[PDB]
């Protein structure tokens, strides 16, 4: 997740402008979003034409 | 002396890293080379940076 960067998310799910003038803020969520046995409610897209 | 399909290797979701210098990882199908060499070896994870 950065301007000028590529990958399966950068190209398929979240592309940034190459002149982006902002901030990337992050924190872990192992005690909030994760669930026992796998929390299957977060979807991604690995293929696109 | 062959046809190199580099879209299959790039799109496959199995590689830990795919970082290209000199060339862009996406604009690789429209370029051609006199030869390409593949240097293959095993390292420790922490040695990737070197």
């Amino acid at each position: 997740i950065a301007p000028g960067q590529t990958g399966k998310i950068a190209d398929y799910n979240y592309k940034l402008p190459d002149d982006f003038t902002g901030c990337v803020i992050a924190w872990n969520s192992n005690n909030l979003d994760s669930k026992v046995g796998g929390n299957y409610n977060y979807l991604y897209r690995l293929f696109r034409k | 002396n062959c046809v190199a399909d580099y879209s299959v290797l790039y799109n496959s979701a199995s590689f830990s890293t795919f970082k290209c210098y000199g060339v862009s990882p996406t604009k690789l199908n429209d370029l051609c080379f006199t030869n390409v060499y593949a240097d293959s070896f095993v390292i420790r994870g922490d040695e990737v940076r070197q």
